[PDB]
RNA sequence: AGCAGUUGGACGUGGGUUAGUCGAUCCUAAGAGAUGGGGAAGCUCCGUUUCAAAGGCCUGAUUUUAUGCAGGCCACCAUCGAAAGGGAAUCCGGUUAAGAUUCCGGAACCUGGAUAUGGAUUCUUCACGGUAACGUAACUGAAUGUGGAGACGUCGGCGCGAGCCCUGGGAGGAGUUAUCUUUUCUUCUUAACAGCUUAUCACCCCGGAAUUGGUUUAUCCGGAGAUGGGGUCUUAUGGCUGGAAGAGGCCAGCACCUUUGCUGGCUCCGGUGCGCUUGUGACGGCCCGUGAAAAUCCACAGGAAGGAAUAGUUUUCAUGCCAGGUCGUACUGAUAACCGCAGCAGGUCUCCAAGGUGAACAGCCUCUAGUUGAUAGAAUAAUGUAGAUAAGGGAAGUCGGCAAAAUAGAUCCGUAACUUCGGGAUAAGGAUUGGCUCUAAGGGUCGGGUACGAUCAACUUAGAACUGGUACGGACAAGGGGAAUC
RNA sequence: AACUCUGGUGGAGGCUCGUAGCGGUUCUGACGUGCAAAUCGAUCGUCGAAUUUGGGUAUAGGGGCGAAAGACUAAUCGAAC
């Protein structure tokens, strides 16, 4: 019951909260999430010939 | 972006150690940790391997040399002056 | 959760001590002894581990045949077909420029 | 020590059977002065000490 | 423990002169879409090895375990 | 009253040399008929680094003249060899850096390093890192060879005494600081039992010449004869002057 | 057994420890130590390959053979030293009052030895295919040499696997049932070994790249040949099958001093993830630190030697046959089996490790398991010991803020002097925090003409309304700070 | 123009807070014919390395060993038994 209150988003508010933000989810964890998110929509793009590879050399780095 | 203005590499000793000392070894810690460019293969790809043990990780080949950089000065005068007494024995 | 125990009268974590929680057919947890793993045979020329040769601990090599250790060109289970293939150029390179230092030597030789 | 040496479990085995009280036939011998086992081990007062 | 997946390679087995015993074991399986059936293991005891034949038509269990020597001993289930 | 720290280190018990991760001892190859007659041609297989050894080791696999089998040699490698290179060593090697020829068939003013002191002792002089000696001298009349070895001493050698030409690899290693203690104890734990050093002003009177008073001083003076005693010197020994290094 | 005692680690009498596979045994480490030799009045000391005449391995496979009355080869030079290092090989199920990786049943494997049959190779005598990386059931190989394995640091993140955890459907059993709950708990297992498949890395073939491309979380790689298209390999690891359902587990019905059982059913299909523990892979960081040895096993180079009829030899291919000794093995491993004079709040090395809260292997509560042991009863004086609270004052107490109190988690704001420019810094200082109902962002897989939708799933963040005796890090847990001097 | 700045990434340090661990600051708390010939409670220092530790081994008494207190060398140390 308290599992699916968690899950509809109750009890995480700021005085239920004994870890920081790093603790509690790391940055790096969030941000190799994004990386391998755009890496993967870039790859799919470039193999499906939506983009070629000079923009997609472009936008691996600026990703 | 510039993470730190003048330690560099000796952020990690912090505010310890002294500021000269510190200054003595950033400049010797960039000297062995970069990247040298190999004399057999051209790419820069030596690194350090136990001062004295300089190995390119192209070409796997492992040169001696000083410990904080490949080639110290005197080892470089060294070679020219054997070059020279070569040239002049040989000739 | 099942807890298991060593089945060897060494209590310690040593390497060779490893073990692996398995179920049994009975139900339950029990620890199983894992051997070391194998290492595979490095060439003697670049240190790089060569094709076609099994992966074994040094006394399995006894059992298993002939084929399984070796690759079937010169210096099989020894060298890895890029260092018998620079063996071979230059043994042939080196022994072709003998014979052109033999010929320029004997050259000089009798000229003078 | 559950990983002995023959010479301690034949010494363990030498105490395991000597640790008996005295036969009550000996006490009624004739000018019997022995009354009891005075060598007599117990592994909670006196070490054996191998 | 070998399984085979030859019938010949079994029936020459079966006589191998080491061979004293083997098993019929009756298995009351299902195959792909649920319908039951009948596997039946041929298991030759050899001398090294316990060798497993599996065979899923109850017509090909049925020929060889005819075809089975006679001086050999049987056991079923 | 008590044997002091330094007379203790004669018994070696805990003062010996920590010896279990070294390659070898770092020698030059035996003086044989080849290296006293022509050259014979090895080969640097790898530059290996030596523990409590400020420079790295070449280990050079020569051909045995009179077996067929290689017999491997570890040298100090000379700043600049490296593996695969052809190493010459001999009285009629030429004069390339890494090549062992003897020091009457060598140029004035040519560096070498791992010299002899005496012709087959495989290696005495210049063998520490970055450390070399100069040839200033020849004397055919008498088979000799004036050399300056690396604490500026002007030393007479015989001109078949071997040396390795170059300098010895691994320069300019004291240029950086330690900065801590650890970095010394790593140091020192793969050489010997010689740190941390106590001072002896801060010993009691029986542990040191030093030791002992209300005020930390040394009392008599440091500079100690060379002919007193075992237990007494601990301080200067034989000094011929003191102070700073200036006029 | 500092009370008791019918109980006991006690007293008396017995029973109990089963191994080719677990260890020792073997190897070497730091080191110990004979011999030769030297010293010493000597007990003995040095040294460990020395300044020694230090020696044993196969004969080309065989009848003048207990194999020599022959060559040929090896230049090393005791031994001890690890029940945590190196190491040939065993697992599941059952079993005892007490033993089990040891017994029993089934299924293996290793080493040593003998040796037959099938296959293979052979009139091109010692195989063939693939361009190649390499493949195979085999597919001669002495001296000698070379090489590999054994064989190796630590940290960091990432990937994969296992076991656990969480969870959906179904097939059983148990609980709750005034009301509610398609509900709460529980079973649903698969060993060593074997076959076939299975990969990051690495390598090969084609091709020849700037409009530089590929690519990692971490920026390395490419004319010394990238991307790309095909393949080759190691088999950590996973999957399918054999083992193997016949075992084990959960049930049901009948038997009901039945010998003590019988019969039947089900044991199925998934999901998930910055989870936990662990193994591992490719990397990266660090070092004036670069992180054992030997036994042992294998391969290669070499070509000494040996040998061709319907299979001459040889078989590292398959199947067969025999053997595996000695010692240890019970139990405690500690608030009672060890040491501390003892049944002592002390000390003593290590493996496994569930749910919630939470950042957490913290504290607090519970499941499996274990314990409920420590002299007890009554009463509630002073003085204690341990825990608290206290009006007003707030260090006036004291040598001295000793002791206590205050502070404390997280989110947002804000942060001085000085500085070695890294810090100081959680400076100082200040707001917010519950519950409930919502909102919005942050993903994976599924298609195109030779602009967009199904579908699945996790918990992070931010905001809003409402709500309450303004409570909310509601227990636990959890910095007091500042100015200075030596 | 030499070159500056910003946001990410990354995960260094004999870095910090803090478990286990290792110590042992203060109470000068408890006990002080003790549980204990050094313990107990709170409070503390440190907690990834000059770390902590088992086993093996070496050093032996006018000797050892000592990051030094005359410390430690089997409840024995300004010379053990
Ligand atoms: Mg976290
Ligand atoms: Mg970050
Ligand atoms: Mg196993
Ligand atoms: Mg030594
Ligand atoms: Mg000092
Ligand atoms: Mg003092
Ligand atoms: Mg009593
Ligand atoms: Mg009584
Ligand atoms: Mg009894
Ligand atoms: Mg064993
Ligand atoms: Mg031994
Ligand atoms: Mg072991
Ligand atoms: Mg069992
Ligand atoms: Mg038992
Ligand atoms: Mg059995
Ligand atoms: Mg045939
Ligand atoms: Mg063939
Ligand atoms: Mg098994
Ligand atoms: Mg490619
Ligand atoms: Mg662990
Ligand atoms: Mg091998
Ligand atoms: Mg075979
Ligand atoms: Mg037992
Ligand atoms: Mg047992
Ligand atoms: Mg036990
Ligand atoms: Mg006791
Ligand atoms: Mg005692
Ligand atoms: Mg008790
Ligand atoms: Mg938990
Ligand atoms: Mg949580
Ligand atoms: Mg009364
Ligand atoms: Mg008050
Ligand atoms: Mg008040
Ligand atoms: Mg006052
Ligand atoms: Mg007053
Ligand atoms: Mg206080
Ligand atoms: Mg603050
Ligand atoms: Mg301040
Ligand atoms: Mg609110
Ligand atoms: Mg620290
Ligand atoms: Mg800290
Ligand atoms: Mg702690
Ligand atoms: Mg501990
Ligand atoms: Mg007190
Ligand atoms: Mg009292
Ligand atoms: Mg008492
Ligand atoms: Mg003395
Ligand atoms: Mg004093
Ligand atoms: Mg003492």
């Amino acid at each position: 019951a308290h599992a699916q209150s968690k899950r509809e988003g109750r009890h995480s508010g700021y005085g239920k909260r004994k870890g920081t933000r790093e603790a509690r989810l790391p940055s790096q964890v969030v941000w190799i999430r994004r990386l391998r998110v755009l890496r993967r929509l870039l790859a799919k793009y470039r193999d499906a010939g939506k983009i070629d590879k000079h923009l997609y050399h472009v936008l691996y780095k600026e990703s | 972006a510039k993470r730190t203005k003048k330690v560099g590499i000796t952020g990690k000793y912090g505010v310890r150690y002294g500021s000269s000392l510190r200054r003595q070894v950033k400049k010797l810690e960039i000297q062995q940790h970069a990247r040298y460019d190999c004399s057999f293969c051209g790419k820069k790809t030596v690194k350090r391997g136990a001062a004295g043990i300089w190995t390119c990780s192209c070409c796997k080949k492992t040169v001696a040399g000083g410990a904080y950089t490949v080639s110290t000065a005197a080892a470089a005068t060294v070679r020219s002056t054997i070059r020279r007494l070569r040239e002049m024995v040989e000739a | 959760a099942q807890r298991v125990t060593f089945r060897r009268r060494n209590p310690y974590n040593t390497r060779s001590n490893k073990i692996k929680v398995v179920k049994t057919p009975g139900g339950i947890l029990r620890a199983q002894h894992v051997k070391k793993l194998a290492t595979r045979p490095k060439c003697g020329d670049c240190g790089s581990a060569l094709q076609g040769i099994s992966t074994l601990r040094p006394r399995q090599y006894a059992t298993v045949s002939k084929t399984h250790k070796t690759v079937s060109r010169a210096y099989g289970g020894s060298r890895c077909a890029n260092c018998v293939k620079e063996r071979i150029i230059r043994a042939f390179l080196i022994e072709e420029q003998k014979i052109v230092k033999k010929v320029v030597k004997e050259q000089t030789e009798a000229a003078k | 020590a559950a990983q002995k040496s023959f010479r301690i479990k034949q010494k363990m085995a030498k105490a395991k059977k000597q640790n008996r009280p005295l036969p009550q036939w000996i006490r009624l011998r004739t000018n019997n002065t022995i009354r009891y086992n005075a060598k007599r081990r117990n592994w909670r007062r006196t070490k054996m000490n191998i | 423990a070998r399984e085979i997946t030859d019938i010949k390679q079994f029936l020459e087995l079966t006589r191998r002169a080491d061979v004293k015993t083997a098993t019929v074991k009756i298995n009351k399986k299902l195959n792909k879409a649920g319908k039951p059936f009948r596997q039946t293991k041929f298991k030759v005891r050899g001398s090294s090895s316990l060798y497993t034949l599996v065979i899923n038509d109850a017509g090909k269990a049925k020929k060889l375990i005819q075809s089975l020597p006679p001086t050999l001993k049987v056991n079923r289930l | 009253g008590r044997v002091i720290r330094n007379q203790r280190k004669g018994a070696g018990s805990i003062f010996t040399s920590h010896t279990r991760l070294r390659q070898g001892a770092a020698k030059l190859r035996t003086l044989d008929y080849a290296e006293r007659h022509g050259y014979i041609r090895g080969i640097v297989k790898q530059i290996v680094h030596d523990s409590g050894r400020g420079a790295p080791l070449a280990k050079v696999v020569f051909r045995d003249p009179y077996k067929y089998r290689l017999r491997e040699e570890i040298f100090i490698a000379n700043e600049g060899v490296h593996t695969g290179q052809f190493i010459y060593a001999g009285k009629k090697a030429s004069l390339n850096v890494g090549n062992v020829l003897p020091l009457g068939s060598v140029p004035e003013g040519t560096i070498v390093s791992n010299v002899e002191e005496k012709p087959g002792d495989r290696g005495a002089l210049a063998r520490a890192s970055g450390n070399y000696v100069i040839i200033i001298g020849h004397n055919p009349d008498e088979n000799k060879t004036r050399v300056r070895l690396p604490s500026g001493a002007k030393k007479v050698i015989s001109s078949d005494a071997r040396g390795v030409i170059g300098v010895i690899a691994g320069g300019g290693r004291v240029d950086k600081p330690l900065l801590k203690a650890g970095r010394a104890f790593h140091k020192y734990r793969l050489k010997r039992n010689s740190w941390p050093k106590t001072r002896g002003v801060a010993m009691n009177p029986v542990d040191h010449p030093h030791g002992g008073g209300n005020h930390q001083h040394i009392g008599k003076a440091s500079t100690i004869s060379r002919g007193a005693v075992s237990g007494q010197k601990a301080g200067l020994i034989a000094a011929r002057r003191t102070g700073l290094l200036r006029g």
